[PDB]
DNA sequence: CGCTCTGCTCCTTCTCCCATCCTCTCGATGGCTATGAGATCAACTAG
DNA sequence: CTAGTTGATCTCATATCAGGAGAAGGAGCAGAGCG
């Protein structure tokens, strides 16, 4: 066995299984337990956050550490389509517990509330989902949980909407967050998320905004001077600090050469609209709703929508092989077809991703129009049949395409029998296209993997992809360095209306780090 | 206190379209800005802007 | 002997009000405030 | 009983001059006691 500070052993078997950095995970979670904080594991997907959670928690049961003897009624809170891998990891990693689901899909057959009163009188663990957190709140707190892992747990990023104010109505102190990317849009997620671990650390809303969100912010725009860029450094540099004891974040690339990972390529294509999407592209720039967004009168969101819709495919205007949704309409359906002519001579499989679930059907009609053979999985398909789709596209190769939404087709899923990835269309949110590409290079992925992201180019989609660039770096300088480049490859405002197609201390260390801290 | 639709009534026109009372223009106008200053108050706003 | 407490006057706001009933025409009024993915669920529509 | 499809319902997330008349407050101030 391997024993750690005060008396937790966790058993030599399920030990030796981890690696190195998913074992200082363990530990780290450990520490978090003996100083009553909560933490957020951010390890970036694919590097195994359910292993490291579950071995911990069977180190906690078999460690019969001391109110609860071990480890108490916990709830693990994921997405839909994964607590069934959930419960899938802790059958085979850790037997001897009891993971419920509490779902419709579920396996009780009672009552709902009677599977958790028996869950918080027979410790076990309860794998429920953000909307039923949301829904049976009355029921899932009145019994003194010990562990609250969120997995996925950026869904409580907004600290408004009614997931987030239920989440943080556990009374423990023991709450863990799984996310790769606790960070997406900006700092105020961040700030969710901690305030979901650990309450006061980062302060009201009001302090850490003031404080933090506006001056890390401010210094990352293109036109920023040096001394607010100065004071967006030193900023993030304590907000790091003020966050290090409570974000576990490793890559895949101080553990890759110890995790033996194959390759990986991320390559961005920028597709050409063809004429016609050009000319409704372009007719639709110049016509006068564009001009009443604007001009304030009329909200942005229904022309973002209708770019979006033009440069995935012109299902605006519908236009035989004239049918709805034809392939050659589209650039970005032009590139997707050559590709998998490609791929599928090259004897590979392909993970196909949209945003759109209209996107997602036209690609399927264009499958089928096509001899490949297929498998979707949007929000529509049963939650019961997601786990075994993800199962069937992994251990049979006949199926060479999976057509996944990035929303329930990214987050948590293991899908390394994929071999290749496109991204069909960007989102606002970086952290979502970020999801949707690893899902592929994971722990378990056997060959070389590489993502493609389409883009038309000169389009809504080129200045989303500079949006969430914008993001990605406002991240960055709070995850891995706060000595980000600033992003000066625009100044991201509300002209992307616009078609343009191309072509003990001693006192002195403590002394020297304010005179470094405040000169700045 | 909102008053019922009885003190305000929004009235129809020739057409479909209701025209909304001068009362409710008022009240909309007046939970637009406590909307407005409740979310101020609650995430970042400056004392100025508060006031 | 310097402070207080009147209380008188002049000005200044400030606010309220301005007959009853009746007929007709004429112009303006627009107000519009999205979208979709996911989950939940309950009812059929089959098995 | 068992799935599966289909609506409805709800959560969440994406972005930059020809008034008048009276009533109330305030201010300047003259003056009387009086400490
Ligand atoms: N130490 C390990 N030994 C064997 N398999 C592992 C190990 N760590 C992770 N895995 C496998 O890698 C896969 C991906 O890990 P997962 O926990 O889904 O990633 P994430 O950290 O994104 O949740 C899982 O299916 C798991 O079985
Ligand atoms: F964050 Be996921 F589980 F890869
Ligand atoms: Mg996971």
């Amino acid at each position: 066995d391997a024993e750690f500070d005060e008396g937790f052993k966790v058993p030599g078997f399920l030990f030796k299984k981890l690696f190195k950095y998913q074992q200082t995970g363990v530990r780290w979670l450990w520490e978090l337990h003996c100083q009553q904080a909560g933490g957020i594991l951010g390890d970036e997907m694919g590097l195994g956050k359910t292993i490291q959670i579950i071995a911990f928690l069977a180190g906690l049961s078999y460690s019969k550490i001391r109110r609860f003897e071990g480890l108490g009624p916990t709830v693990i809170v994921c997405p839909t389509t994964v607590m069934h891998q959930w419960v899938k990891e802790f059958h085979t990693w850790w037997p001897p517990f009891r993971v419920a689901i509490l779902h419709e899909t579920g396996s009780y057959t009672h009552k709902k509330e009677k599977l958790i009163r028996d869950v918080a009188h027979c410790h076990g663990i309860l794998i429920t989902s953000y909307s039923y957190i949301r829904l049976m709140q009355d029921d899932i707190s009145r019994y003194d949980w010990h562990y609250v892992i969120l997995d996925e747990g950026h869904k409580i990023r907004n600290p408004n909407a009614a997931v987030t104010l239920a989440c943080k109505q556990f009374r423990t102190p023991h709450r863990i967050i799984l996310s790769g990317s606790p960070m997406q849009n900006n700092l105020r997620e961040l700030w969710s998320l901690f305030d979901f671990i650990f309450p006061g650390k980062l302060g009201t809303l009001p302090v850490f905004m003031e404080q933090f969100s506006v001056p890390i912010t401010m210094g990352g725009y293109s036109n920023a001077s040096p001394v607010q860029v100065k004071t967006a450094y030193k900023c993030a540099c304590v907000l790091r600090d003020t966050i290090n004891p409570y974000l576990l974040r490793r890559m895949k690339s101080d553990v890759k050469m110890s995790l033996s990972l194959p390759d990986k390529n991320e390559q961005v294509l920028f597709c050409r609209l063809t004429d016609e999407q050009h000319k409704v592209y372009q007719n639709f720039v110049d016509s006068k709703e564009v001009y009443r967004i604007l001009n304030g009168e009329m909200q942005i969101f229904s022309g973002l929508i209708a770019l979006r819709k033009i440069c995935n495919h012109p299902d605006l205007f519908s236009g035989e092989e004239d049918q709805f949704g034809y392939w050659k309409r589209s650039g970005k359906m032009i590139v997707v077809e050559s590709l998998l002519k490609i791929w599928h001579k090259q004897g590979q499989r392909v993970l196909l991703f949209s945003q759109s679930r209209q996107m997602l059907d036209i690609l399927e009609v264009f499958l089928r129009a096509q001899k490949y053979t297929y498998l979707k999985m949007d929000g529509t398909t049963t939650i019961a049949s997601r786990q075994p789709l993800i199962t069937r596209y992994n251990e049979d190769t006949s199926i060479f395409v999976f057509l996944l939404t990035t929303r329930v087709g990214g987050l948590g899923v293991n899908l390394t029998g994929a071999n290749r990835v496109v991204i069909y269309d960007p989102d606002w949110n970086p952290s979502t296209d970020t999801q949707a590409r690893e899902r592929a290079w994971r722990i378990g992925q056997k060959k070389q993997v590489t993502v493609y992201r389409l883009l038309t180019a000169g389009t809504i989609e080129e200045k989303i992809y500079h949006r969430q660039i914008f993001k990605q770096f406002l991240t960055n300088r709070v995850l891995k360095d706060p000595k980000q480049r600033r992003f000066f490859k625009s100044n991201d405002l509300y002209e992307l209306f616009t078609l343009t197609s191309p072509d003990p201390l001693a006192s002195s260390s403590l002394l020297a780090k304010m005179r470094a801290r405040n000169h700045l | 206190p909102v008053p019922p639709l009885s003190v305000r009534p929004a009235v129809v026109m020739q057409g479909s379209a209701r025209n909304q009372d001068d009362l409710t223009h008022k009240l909309a106008d007046i939970v637009k800005i406590n909307n407005q200053l409740r979310r101020n108050e609650q995430n970042g706003a400056a004392a100025h802007v508060i006031a």
